[PDB]
């Protein structure tokens, strides 16, 4: 059903392809849901990209607060905080001996 | 809401 350290599994290397992986560590890891004012939004942010307050240094927003966002291109736009989504992440190894951190069952079993 | 990939 569930995974742990030390197990085989199959996820995809960087080349683009799946392949046999052992998860070498396991890692709980928190990103952030906001609702851009220009009526989008995101999940997959890291609490460091909240530059209105720290959240790196104090925790997640309150729920529906006005918050400052830097985002991908590095540049800052206005949102609103939904949530704070803690997944455990998966870091495997591939025989060439690389290594990614990732969600789901992205490591098939 | 979409997803956000803009720039």
């Amino acid at each position: 059903q569930s995974i742990t350290a030390g197990q085989k599994v199959i996820s995809k290397h960087k080349n683009g392809r799946f392949y046999q992986c052992e998860v070498v560590r396991l890692t709980t890891e928190t990103f952030y849901e906001v609702n851009f004012d220009d009526g989008s939004f995101s999940d997959n942010l890291y609490p460091e990209d909240i530059v209105s307050q720290d959240c790196l240094q104090f925790g997640p927003p309150a729920e529906g607060e006005v918050v400052q966002v830097r985002w991908t291109d590095g540049q800052v736009y206005g949102a609103k905080f939904v949530a704070s989504h803690p997944i455990q992440m998966y870091q495997v190894e591939f025989e060439d001996g690389s290594q990614l951190v990732v969600k789901r069952d992205d490591v098939y079993t | 809401r979409h997803r956000k990939v803009l720039r």
